[PDB]
């Protein structure tokens, strides 16, 4: 990421702060009645709407997404347990990487109107692009 | 491929979408966030930073009228591979886009509904909005296949 | 849409496929070079390493069943859509399998072919058997559009 | 890559050495008959059966890639310049990577039938992902 990436991604999840744990939720949500494929992923959880399972699965993607943030200079390191979940014992397709980036993108464009510029807008996909490529990196 | 609720939620609001703005938009982020793009769209002029791309009146102007394609796509929702049949044939034939583009600018103009819309885009409206531009991204791509 | 000339030898180049082989060679070669399709196929055993997969008995006997849907695909490349209507919902309905991996399987009996048949597998052979196995891939990814 | 993926790659084109230029030329000539869309791309070109121009351009890519092989611990640092050539200069469509990497998979396999072993077809497809990934790395 360039200088002004990790700027305008720090600026963008400044403002998003004690939220993260929700707007993770609702991301998950959109995936899920968007692209229903991705369910087959999640046989074992109650995925209705207000689902206790799909707030506590959105408060671990939203606290994984901050670390991230903290470490973008370490990020394959920072990540490399989420890799080896998600690649090796999960095998998850990585055609879903970039459907869960967009539901995250959708979410933060309706709660952020200010903070979501042409500018940080390409600045958070290049974000959710580098996260993606590492929790691939087994394959 | 749209419920009666559906097609009720995604017609009510396409009814309040700016049609002056909404598609400059969606096309000057499409340019912004995949810039390989902007190669088929050299004529339009300046292009070179993200402040020129919107403020752009070339693709203002030819905004409304992808935006106008899609009204047009709305209302045949039945029969999408016969209202873009030629406009399949310019992109495919003439224009050489990758049909994977079509994807992306469907899935910007989904970003763009909901920075304006705000609360009013809820998951299950977001949900009836993808398939409909999944059926226009494959009716554009159909001279290909 | 093949030319004459394509269309000869396409058919030329297939009478001579050893059917036995090649369907669990392109199956095999899949599982290994995109590991993620595994998952689809936990029934059939021990996937743990690329000896274990194309030594695989399941394997080697569903691979015949894929090529044998291949070659009735090319006996009617006017009606493929038909063709593979029940394969289609198999696929998108039951299994739920993401269309860019067709495509895949498509690109990987490319490379089988070129494998067996090796310098008789010329370029433009190639462009028609690419002509083939997108139409295959967008003919069973139908039930998703 | 892993330690037995560097192992697959070195082996494998060692044994194409001389016939390496020639190798990427079939590839260029394999994609410009197959995705007609990649010629675009070369309008200054003589895209015709045995062109001049594409069997000159054809050792290039090859040269390149033999160096990424030879700095496959530091690529990114092997390939800098060429991301800016085809990503800042040229807005190459990163889906016209995957089209060579797979018609330079057809050819190393059309002549090599014998190193081309299911899991050296593993190794080089890991590799030119790789190489992908580099080249793209500006966008
Ligand atoms: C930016 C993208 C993603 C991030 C940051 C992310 C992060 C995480 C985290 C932090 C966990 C919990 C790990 C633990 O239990 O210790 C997890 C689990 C999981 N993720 Fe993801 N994930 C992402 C994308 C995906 C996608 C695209 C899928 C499937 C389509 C997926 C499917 C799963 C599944 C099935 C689990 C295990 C659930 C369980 O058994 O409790 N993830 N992910
Ligand atoms: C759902 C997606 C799209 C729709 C509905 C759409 C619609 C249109 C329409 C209505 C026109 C004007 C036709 C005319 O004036 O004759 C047009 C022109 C064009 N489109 Fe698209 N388009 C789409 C995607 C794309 C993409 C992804 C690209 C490039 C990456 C592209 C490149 C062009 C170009 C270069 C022109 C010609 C502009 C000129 O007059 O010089 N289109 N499109
Ligand atoms: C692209 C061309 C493909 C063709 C022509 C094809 C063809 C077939 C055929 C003929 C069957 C057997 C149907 C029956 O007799 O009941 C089948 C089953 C199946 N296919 Fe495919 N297939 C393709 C791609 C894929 C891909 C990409 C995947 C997974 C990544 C896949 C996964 C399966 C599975 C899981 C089954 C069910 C096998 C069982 O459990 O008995 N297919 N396919
Ligand atoms: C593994 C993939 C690739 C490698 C290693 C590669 C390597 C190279 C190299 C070494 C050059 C010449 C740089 C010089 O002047 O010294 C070059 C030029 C070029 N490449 Fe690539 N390339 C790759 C993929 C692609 C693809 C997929 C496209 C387009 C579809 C492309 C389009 C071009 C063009 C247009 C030029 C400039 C030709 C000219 O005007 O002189 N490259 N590439």
């Amino acid at each position: 990421l360039s200088p002004a990436d990790k700027t305008n991604v720090k600026a963008a999840w400044g403002k998003v702060g004690a939220h993260a744990g929700e707007y993770g939720a609702e991301a998950l949500e959109r995936m899920f009645l968007s692209f229903p494929t991705t369910k087959t992923y999640f046989p074992h959880f109650d995925l209705s709407h207000g689902s206790a399972q799909v707030k506590g699965h959105g408060k671990k993607v939203a606290d994984a997404l901050t670390n991230a943030v903290a470490h973008v200079d370490d990020m394959p390191n920072a990540l490399s347990a989420l890799s080896d979940l998600h690649a090796h014992k999960l095998r998850v397709d990585p055609v879903n990487f970039k459907l869960l980036s967009h539901c995250l993108l959708v979410t933060l464009a309706a709660h952020l109107p200010a903070e979501f510029t042409p500018a940080v807008h390409a600045s958070l996909d290049k974000f959710l692009a580098s996260v993606s490529t590492v929790l691939t990196s087994k394959y | 491929h749209l419920t009666p609720e559906e097609k009720s939620a995604v017609t009510a609001l396409w009814g309040k979408v700016n049609v002056d703005e909404v598609g400059g938009e969606a096309l000057g982020r499409l340019l912004v966030v995949y810039p390989w793009t902007q190669r088929f769209f050299e004529s339009f002029g300046d292009l070179s930073t993200p402040d020129a791309v919107m403020g752009n009146p070339k693709v203002k102007a030819h905004g409304k009228k992808v935006l106008g394609a899609f009204s047009d796509g709305l209302a045949h929702l039945d029969n999408l591979k016969g209202t873009f049949a030629t406009l399949s044939e310019l992109h495919c034939d003439k224009l050489h886009v990758d049909p994977e583009n079509f994807r992306l600018l469907g899935n910007v103009l989904v970003c763009v509904l909901a920075h304006h819309f705000g609360k009013e885009f809820t998951p299950p409206v977001q949900a009836a909005y993808q398939k409909v531009v999944a059926g226009v991204a494959n009716a554009l791509a159909h001279k290909y296949h």
